[PDB]
C-alpha cells in the first residue's frame, strides 16, 4: 500500500484517496497496473462502483484507478494502452510532497459544484 | 418533471476516459 | 508494476507470475492490497477467472491475488483479514533472488499431475 | 459416463483460501 513515491489514505482529513509525498514533475509516471475490459448488462451492474468505462464498453479499475476522488484541481491522471487494459497513472502538473493523487471523471460522473469555468 | 424524460440511454457509460470522447 | 522487492513477469520463461527478485525469509509481506467480496450468481459468472472465493462466497482478487499461477512448490502465498476484503501475500518458505510468486488452490481449481503426495 | 453425475453444486466455490475448508 505504502511507497515512497505515495501512500494511501485513509488521510487525516481526506476520505480514501492518494497521497502524493513527493515531489513529482509535469508528466511522472506515479503508478501503472492492470485492469478489466467487460461489455455493459451484469458487468456495469454488479461492478457498478469502480468500473471505468471507454466509449465502447465499460471496464474495471484492477490498480488503484477508483481510489481516484474527484478534485477542482487534480494534479494528476492516468492513461490507457490500447484499449481498458493497461492503466498508468501520470502527474498531469508536478506535485509537492503531501498532496493528493486523484482523476475527474467526464460527461458521465457528475462532481457536485459546477464551479469549473471561467466564462 | 414536466418535460419529456428518457430513463434508458444507448450512450450509458460510468468513467469517463483520459482522452476519449 | 516492478518494485524493488519483486516484479511483473512476463518473463523470459514464465507466463503471467510473478518474480521475487529477493531476498525474501519465512513469514515476509511481499505486498498486500484490497479485494472484493460479492456472492455468486451473476458475479461467479462475468468474473469467472480471477475470483477469490470462500466458504460462504466469491471475492475478487483486486490487487495481484489473480497472477499468481499454481506451482508445484509455491514459496509464497498469501492472508485474507475477517473475511475477503483485506489481501496480503506473505513468503511461506525464505525465497532467493529470481524466484517466482505464486500461491496454490484448493479442492476446486486443479493443478494438472496428481503429484503433490507420498503415499 | 456411466454412472450418477451431479452438474449442479450447491459448494461450487471458485480458488480455495489460505486456511479455511
Ligand atoms: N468532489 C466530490 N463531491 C461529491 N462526491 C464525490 C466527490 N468525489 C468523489 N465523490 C463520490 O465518490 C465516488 C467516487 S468513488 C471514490 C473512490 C473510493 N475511495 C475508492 O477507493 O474506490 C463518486 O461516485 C462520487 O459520487
Ligand atoms: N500448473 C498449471 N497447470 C496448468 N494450468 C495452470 C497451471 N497454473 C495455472 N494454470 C491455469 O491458469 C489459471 C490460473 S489464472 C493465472 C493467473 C493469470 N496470469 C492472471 O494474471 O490472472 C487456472 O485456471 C489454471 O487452469
Amino acid at each position: 500500500m505504502f511507497n515512497d513515491r505515495v501512500i494511501v489514505k485513509k488521510s487525516p482529513l481526506g476520505g480514501y484517496g492518494v497521497f502524493a509525498r513527493k515531489s513529482f514533475e509535469k508528466g511522472e509516471l506515479v503508478e501503472e497496473c492492470l485492469c478489466i475490459v467487460r461489455h455493459n448488462d451484469d458487468w456495469g451492474t454488479a461492478l457498478e462502483d469502480y468500473l471505468f468505462s471507454r466509449k465502447n464498453m465499460s471496464a474495471m479499475a484492477l490498480g488503484f484507478g477508483a481510489i481516484f476522488n474527484h478534485s477542482k484541481d487534480p494534479n494528476a491522471r492516468h492513461e490507457l494502452t490500447a484499449g481498458l487494459k493497461r492503466m498508468r497513472i501520470f502527474t498531469i502538473k508536478p506535485i509537492a510532497i503531501g498532496e493528493e493523487i486523484t482523476i475527474s471523471y467526464g460527461d458521465d460522473y457528475w462532481l457536485s459544484r459546477p464551479r469549473l469555468t471561467q466564462n | 418533471g414536466k418535460a419529456p424524460r428518457k430513463q434508458l440511454a444507448t450512450k450509458a457509460a460510468r468513467k469517463s476516459a483520459p482522452a476519449t470522447g
